[PDB]
């Protein structure tokens, strides 16, 4: 149980000092201005105070429980610590420190969570750069110092790549309910971190970097997977999709490439998604975070281009999703303002013509219509519109249908565009600066779909 | 106890089944195999081969040999009594100067399973997850493309169902110029017991039913490898 | 026949234009007039005597001038009037802004016009376009954004919609434009005779084209013309409907049925032409390729400061067939030089996660200035030991420095200061994205490129 | 001239060439096909036989039928001189009976083709691109799975080899269980060839080169099917 690692009491920072350029130093920050409010501990042999806050040379002389202690001392000072954080009967060694298994010193590590175990603490890393969990203000990383608040828990076994993706949600408008830097995964995991996730209100979406499990967790990671995926959609940003990649990944881990194929198998078998790329993963996490998932394929695509509509299906097609002819009383709806060579064949192209309000109406229409069960709403810049006047249209639309259908949104323009994506993002409507990527996004949550159907159905009672 | 196989061979000191050791532990769960008899004589080759009905195939049973063909060791299709004495001496001798030391259990007896749709079942043992089964069209569609399917055991219905459609060369299962579709109940069926074997017997290393003739009904495992741990 | 003075014309006629500013004519006449066109501009208009501050003139035929180029936008049952004007000034090239022709079934009417034109030795341009820029020539008849960023990429566009969002789509992905070109319905000039004037224009060096598809019997001309274009300037094509679906889509939005999905493929590999799925692919790889020569080998290095980075890189690489293999050794003792003994020299180089700003300095130098490097694709993951701009900034100088012409592609993992820095370095003509899996992906393209020519080389080799 | 043949097929109203006609307007161009004759008696059948060589195939040549196997028009593998005479009395009788007013052009004394690799090499007409060429591998790898890589004619060397290597079952060209590599050179001359064809004579509407056997030296075109336009 991880509900004393990711909510604390208290929590000590071991190699935090004068200096503010050491790691530890760097995490004590973020603890501090990120707003945690349980109790906080400076870990330094010599100071006597860091950040206004009173400094003990030991876990072990906190006249307290310490939680969980951050450690980012030197290698070869680790297993120090983790005696006297196991005297304190500390619960969780956060191991930020580098120096193990990735490079060779598997010996070490090894005796590094047996000594921890000895104690009954579990170790998370080494080799990370923390971790973060924003129901509890808790910034333990060395990372941005701040995050969007959502929905979305994102585990890493990638550190350089995994503390930059922390950042590049920001950018994405990516909503965030916790950070967790696995590193080595000497101990705890991902199906450790699956199982909190799942049985945590915050989290509605888990994102996971993911290189390589270890030899004997995979049965137990498809089993809790599989359970997680009923509720909650699983992507996987799977690291070593091909042999020299693999390889690579090998590399950078230090632990041995295991089989693509059996990989992919046991993520279907699991319902989880693979995302081939950052973009993917985060475009569908986006959409998978503030959308359902839909009851039926009845899916619209709405736009005022033909071109940006048959990117769109070319798109879906590629994912194995087809439109078909929209229902008849959505048709004659919007008949009552589109020009007669306006097409209904789905996309319903309501032609370059189309001002604002018509956008506002189509969607409205269609999200309103019972026989619809989704809508990706597509969008060209040109001067009988406005990008912005667009997108309140798109909201009204969905405030007022005041139902949950999936949506996803595809605009192409100049600045003005950019501009109503960001605004759209910001309401939590999943809107992209082109057609494919939106499609990609609503396919995301048809796959979804499917991936919780197999698994469904695979735990059927016979 | 079907179990009494695996530990008769470990206490033997051998790391694999013979191919009626296999079929009999293969059947004994319920996946269909060649009818079998393991012939101690030439006379006992002809008698088999009348009480099973012709036309036959007969292979060399010998820890020593585990490329039955590739040492003369298999005569398929045997269409009569005299085709039959010509293959037993035929093989004894062709194992006898290709493998000279190998110790002869017998000679095994078998239906020559008509044509259809050849198949491969596998199990294997991936670090990370377990026992694996493994779908396959046989022939060149796995041994030469590579076009397989994986499910970690145990195996639903539905991871059955859905890795058997996976595969490229799922067509060939639905009905094609000059074949009928085939038992896709019997194929599933006969991968969801090839996981639990792997499952509950953890002595077996990996197992590789391979050609498997799947039929409009049922299906039928022909050559069978247990490798023992 | 030569297009030469529809892309530099002395003369423009604008036919639609009004005191009204909404009118399509009169958007047109605007971006004219702003963009800088310094040739000869004629509104005309039944009654104005003065559009924008230029005389009027109520038929093309009036004008004291020979016009070159008539831009048309009036009314469909309207077109064939002016063209038999224009056909009496002796207008080379009607620019046929004006819909309702063959896209709505009207099939005869576009044929007509495109025989009336003929008749009078006038090819039509369209129609149902949002027009064409040139931006050598300071010409923007279009009634889209007023601006583009100047650079070298021609973009043609089958779609009206898309083709004029994109358009302004090309100054956000900070694409250097040569000209744009909607050809709508392609009743008489097509790809292929823009492709030919493209050919021999030494202001465009890439052309990306929008299409869903050529007209019956054109497709021989076209791969012969697309070809030889591809033995110098690389050419993508964004093809619409390249699924059966997506065809009928496609079908539905042009009036006419593109044709064979495997065929247009086959032809575009022929052509030496990348088939781009989607826009986001397309702009990538023609930022990428306008930007940098083709490699001349396959020791391609890849940069990092991430492991992670790296794999997504060696993994995108695959799916796009280019492997890595070992750098020189040279170039790994320079390394060697400032890294720890930790670092991973496999390529991706792995240069560790506590890399400050100037390792990207030093390490791309070193990389870029090897004999036995042909391309780098440098990738970055924000750290606090970093800043983006710093890093930015390194790969810079690093390539200034090099003095030599090398591809390179950037790709940067971060926040907001991150996309800042890869504005900047995009706004420095060098190739950067806010993933490695784009920035390889623009790389593969390069090489990508390199094959196609070889591919149209080898097509054409005596005997 | 060969187009003779086509010029005296659309003189009397064919919409398509037959069998033997179809065969030496392709071996014109250079691309090998069945030692073929066309036999007007049964005495010119064992002639032509012994000229070719024995086995040989026998089929019926008449517009009527375009499916011999069903009506009883082929028969296979015929070894000696008068194998292929009650196989000509049985071809002839048996047409009688399926359809009896049918046109005898005569019955075509054929090469039979050993086993090999067996190829498709396509002909269409594209309303963008022109004459193409399709190819693949035979049974079904074309037929089934739809595995064809096209090529827009003319060929050139480089489009030839590269198609070749484009299809998903390239590898049975390249060696495989009981099959050694085939003569890859003599395929891409095909496929050049077969686009000459389709470039040079626009009254043929496609061309379908169905079965073609490549072996390790050479290939032969088995059946070959030529339309008009
Ligand atoms: N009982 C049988 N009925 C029909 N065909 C068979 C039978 N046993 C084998 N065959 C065929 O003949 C081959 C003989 O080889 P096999 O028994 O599989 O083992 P080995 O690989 O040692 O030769 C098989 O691969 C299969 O193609
Ligand atoms: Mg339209
Ligand atoms: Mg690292």
């Amino acid at each position: 149980d991880l509900e004393r690692l990711f909510n604390p009491s208290a929590i000590a920072v071991v190699g935090a000092s004068k200096d503010p350029s050491k790691i530890g130093s760097q995490i004590l920050r973020n603890l501090l201005s990120y707003g945690f409010k349980g109790k906080v501990y400076p870990i330094n042999p010599t100071a006597d105070e860091l950040m206004g806050l009173k400094c003990y040379p030991k876990v072990s002389d906190v006249p307290d429980k310490v939680d969980v202690a951050v450690i980012s001392v030197p290698s070869d000072k680790v297993l120090g610590v983790i005696d006297d954080c196991g005297k304190a009967g500390v619960k969780f060694a956060v191991v930020i420190t580098s120096g193990f298994k990735e490079v060779g010193n598997e010996e070490l590590e090894e005796e590094l969570v047996r000594r921890a175990h000895s104690y009954g603490m579990r170790v998370l890393g080494p080799n990370i750069f923390g971790y973060l969990y924003a129901p509890a203000r808790l910034n333990a990383t060395f990372g941005p110092k701040d995050v969007l608040s959502g929905n979305v828990a994102f585990i890493s076994q990638s550190g350089a790549l995994g503390i930059a993706l922390m950042g590049y949600t920001v950018v994405e408008n990516i909503g965030i309910s916790s950070i967790v830097s696995v590193g080595n995964k000497a101990d705890l995991d991902d199906v450790d971190l699956l199982d909190f996730f799942d049985k945590d209100p915050n989290t509605g979406v888990i994102m996971i970097y993911l290189e390589g499990i270890a030899p004997g967790r995979g049965r137990m990671f498809i089993d809790v997977a599989s359970r997680v995926s009923l509720r909650k959609p699983i992507i996987v940003i799977k690291a070593g999709r091909t042999e020299v990649g693999a390889r690579a990944a090998a590399s950078h881990t230090g632990s041995i490439a295991g089989s693509v194929a059996i990989y992919e198998s046991a993520f279907k078998q699991s319902g989880i998604l693979m995302a081939k790329s950052v973009e993917d993963a985060f475009d569908w996490t986006k959409a998978l975070s503030w959308n359902p998932i839909p009851e039926g394929e009845r899916l619209i695509v709405l736009t005022n281009g033909g071109g940006a509509g048959v990117q769109s299906t070319d798109t879906f097609a590629d994912n194995g999703i087809y439109l078909s002819k929209p229902p008849e009383s959505l048709i004659q709806e919007i008949k009552k303002f589109v020009p007669p060579f306006a097409s209904f064949a789905n996309p319903i192209d309501i032609t370059g013509m189309a001002p604002d309000d018509w956008y506002y109406m189509g969607t409205l229409a269609a999200l309103k219509n019972p026989d619809v069960d989704a809508l990706t709403v597509l969008y060209c810049q040109t001067a009988v519109t406005t990008p912005i006047g667009v997108a309140k249209g798109i909201v009204d639309a969905i405030k007022e249908a005041g139902n949950s259908k999936p949506v996803t949104v595809g605009m192409v323009g100049g600045p003005e565009v950019a501009e109503a994506v960001s605004f759209l993002n910001k309401q939590r409507i999943a809107a992209y600066p082109t057609p494919e990527r939106a499609s990609s996004a609503m396919s995301a949550l048809y796959a979804y779909a499917r991936a919780r159907s197999y698994v469904m159905k695979s735990l059927a009672v016979r | 106890s079907s179990r009494d196989l695996l530990l008769k061979a470990k206490e033997n000191g051998r790391k694999s089944l013979l191919e009626h050791e296999a079929k009999y532990f293969i059947s004994s769960y319920g996946i269909p195999v060649t009818n079998i008899r393991l012939a101690k004589s030439e006379e006992e080759a002809v008698n088999f081969s009348r009480e099973i009905g012709f036309p036959v195939v007969l292979k060399i049973v010998s820890p020593q040999v585990v490329h039955k063909s590739d040492v003369g060791g298999v005569k398929v299709n045997l269409r009569s009594e005299e085709e039959v004495r010509k293959a037993y001496r035929e093989i004894i001798e062709n194992v006898k100067r290709n493998v000279p030391n190998a110790e002869i259990e017998g000679i095994l007896v078998q239906e020559f399973a008509p044509p259809g749709v050849e198949l491969i079942i596998g199990l294997l043992r991936d670090p990370q997850f377990g026992p694996t089964v493994m779908f396959g069209l046989g022939g060149v569609f796995v041994e030469l493309f590579r076009d397989v399917s994986f499910r970690v055991a145990p195996l639903s219905e539905q991871d059955a169902e859905s890795m058997i459609k996976e595969v490229k060369a799922y067509k060939l299962l639905t009905g094609f110029r000059g074949m009928e579709p085939v038992d896709i109940e019997a194929i599933k069926d006969a991968l969801i017991r090839a996981g639990r074997i792997g499952v509950e017997n953890e002595e077996i290393a990996e197992m590789d039913l391979n050609p498997v003739i799947a039929y409009p009904k049922g299906i039928k495992v022909v050559d069978a490898r247990i490798i023992l741990r």
